């Protein structure tokens, strides 16, 4: 059924699965026209589809040209994440289709489920989890690979770095949330925390600073604070 | 005008004969049902007085045989035969007539609602949903499930409707899944009209018989195949004009005769909903549309 914080450690067995985050798909900028109405310009998407055991993301770049011409962009977007996570799953050789796809919003369960239709034994299914995958553009370099885009294009990342050689992926998912949350929470400090000590860089091939597992439990805690902080400068505690 | 005749009433029982019902005391001498209207099929159904545990009942057409119902005491139930013998059937029904044994179908002559609400019904195509094929009427009850409900167990009692599934591979085409989903009318048109039904009034007669069986007998996977041959028009954005003037003279009648003290079990909120205010066809059943507002504007 749905996914919630009982079954939370369903996520790290070795079944597999993908997360699809839709959320950053269809996006626009709104602007007034000459005459004083309100338009959209729509800019670059991303579908975010994430093992979350391995850290493997297949981050498909959604191109304005595909909205070019066509109606009702929202609920387009939904049936166009399904079509282009279906395909991904048929591109995968079998032993390596998902077990299980969950959607972070339940809207897109039936295009899924329509798009899948094929697939039969892949369990398709929703979650109770406020996951902040919507914050995945915060993250420059995918930011940067979906804003240069000229075509569509799926690229490949490892969202987890090299974490999981010195940590499991149970911890290195929580990491991963904490970061995502605090960069959806207060994007400019997040991004402060992450960056205020230039010793420590990012590596060509990853997406995140070299950390050394003591500093991951400062920056961690930092984060932390963050999102305690901006709880109460947002509810005033 | 045909008769149904008894040869007892063992045991009390309301007794139905279509959108009638009537009283039946333990053993009161009754001996049937006289004045049928030729050239409708008939549901004549039971509820016994002990136990309103499971509603039965016999689909029948009196062109095809002489029938009448016998209570069988081993199985505790009555039950539809035929006689073969006419020339007997006529002299046991005639006694009965002369001793006025039997209760009249008290059809008035203004009233068109059986015909209404058994248009497109024939009795063939109850005979090849209900599989049983050494009688011409068909028997169903309360707990018969439907053939999609067995996958989802006796295949012989079960209800062969036509299987509708909006999230299956019949219904949705490879590459029109978003337009195939939202706009039903591939698998209204070319899978169900063209591919399996041939014609819309094959399709009506099993919507129409559907209904029946969930009003008659509350039968659920009855009402579940009724709902979902209506969603399935509702949905689709292309519906030939006549048919969707038709429906909304089936469901309108079919609305009016729905006991006003059922309609929280026969009605999806849901379909009801979205088939009026939502769907493709929300401005093509007026009829159906105000007799909903006025009858049950609860359910909206
Ligand atoms: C009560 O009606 C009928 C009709 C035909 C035949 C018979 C016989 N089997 C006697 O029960 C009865």
């Amino acid at each position: 059924g749905a996914m919630n914080s009982s079954n939370y450690a369903e996520l790290f067995n070795n079944d597999i699965k993908l997360f699809v985050d839709d959320t950053n798909v269809y996006r626009v900028t709104v602007h007034k026209t000459f005459e004083g109405n309100v338009a959209t310009k729509a800019i670059n998407g991303c579908i975010f589809t994430l093992n979350p055991k391995t850290g493997h993301l297949f981050l498909k770049i959604i191109h304005t040209s595909v909205w070019a011409g066509q109606k009702r962009l929202s609920q387009l977007a939904k049936w166009k994440t399904a079509e282009e996570v279906s395909a991904l799953v048929r591109s995968l050789p079998k032993e390596e289709q998902p077990k299980q796809i969950i959607v972070t919003r339940k809207a897109m369960l039936d295009p899924l489920e329509v798009h899948m239709l094929d697939f039969p034994n892949i369990a398709i299914r929703p979650t109770e989890l406020r996951l902040p995958f919507s914050a995945a553009m915060s993250i420059d370099k995918l930011s940067d690979v979906v804003m240069k885009a000229t075509e569509p294009q799926m690229v490949l990342f490892n969202i987890y770095d090299d974490w999981l050689d010195r940590i499991s992926s149970y911890t290195a998912f929580s990491r991963l949330t904490l970061l995502l949350r605090a960069l959806k929470t207060n994007e400019e400090s997040a991004k402060m925390i992450l960056l205020s000590d230039p010793t420590i860089t990012i590596k060509s091939y990853h997406l995140w600073p070299s950390f050394t597992d003591e500093q991951w439990i400062t920056i961690e805690s930092q984060m932390r604070d963050l999102i305690l902080t901006e709880y109460g400068r947002k509810y005033n505690v | 005008m045909n008769t149904v005749p008894f040869t007892s009433a063992p045991i009390e029982v309301t007794i139905g004969i279509d959108q009638y019902s009537f009283n039946v005391k333990e053993n009161q001498p009754f001996h049937g049902i006289k004045d049928i209207p030729i050239g409708h099929v008939h549901v004549i159904h039971f509820q016994h007085a002990d136990n309103s545990s499971m509603r039965y009942g016999y689909w029948f057409d009196c062109r095809m045989g002489n029938f009448y119902i016998q209570y069988d005491p081993k199985d505790g139930l009555y039950k539809m035969m035929e006689e073969r013998d006419g020339a007997k059937f006529e002299n046991i029904v005639h006694n009965f007539k002369e001793r006025q044994m039997m209760v009249s179908y008290p059809k008035i002559d203004e009233d068109d609602t059986w015909y209404n609400l058994t248009e497109f019904v024939q009795m063939d195509k109850i005979r090849k949903i209900v599989r049983k094929d050494e009688n011409q009427f068909s028997y169903v009850d309360s707990s018969m499930t439907t053939v999609q409900e067995n996958e989802l167990s006796d295949p012989a009692h079960s209800l062969n409707y036509t299987v509708i599934n909006f999230k299956s591979r019949e219904a949705i085409r490879p590459g029109h899944e978003m337009e195939d989903f939202l706009d039903k009318s591939y698998y209204l048109n070319t899978v169900m009209l063209q591919g399996i039904f041939k014609n819309s009034s094959n399709y009506f007669g099993e919507l129409q018989f559907a209904f029946l069986n969930a009003m008659f007998f509350g039968n659920y996977g009855s009402s579940l195949q009724w709902h979902a041959m209506i969603e399935l028009i509702c949905s689709s954005a292309t519906v030939p004009k006549h048919m969707l003037d038709k429906l909304d003279e089936i469901l309108y009648y079919q609305i009016k005769t729905l006991p006003e003290q059922y309609s929280d079990i026969l009605l999806n909120e849901r379909v009801w909903n979205i088939c009026l205010y939502s769907s493709f066809q929300k401005n093509s059943l007026h009829n159906t549309e105000k007799i909903m507002e006025n009858k049950y504007p609860e359910l909206l």
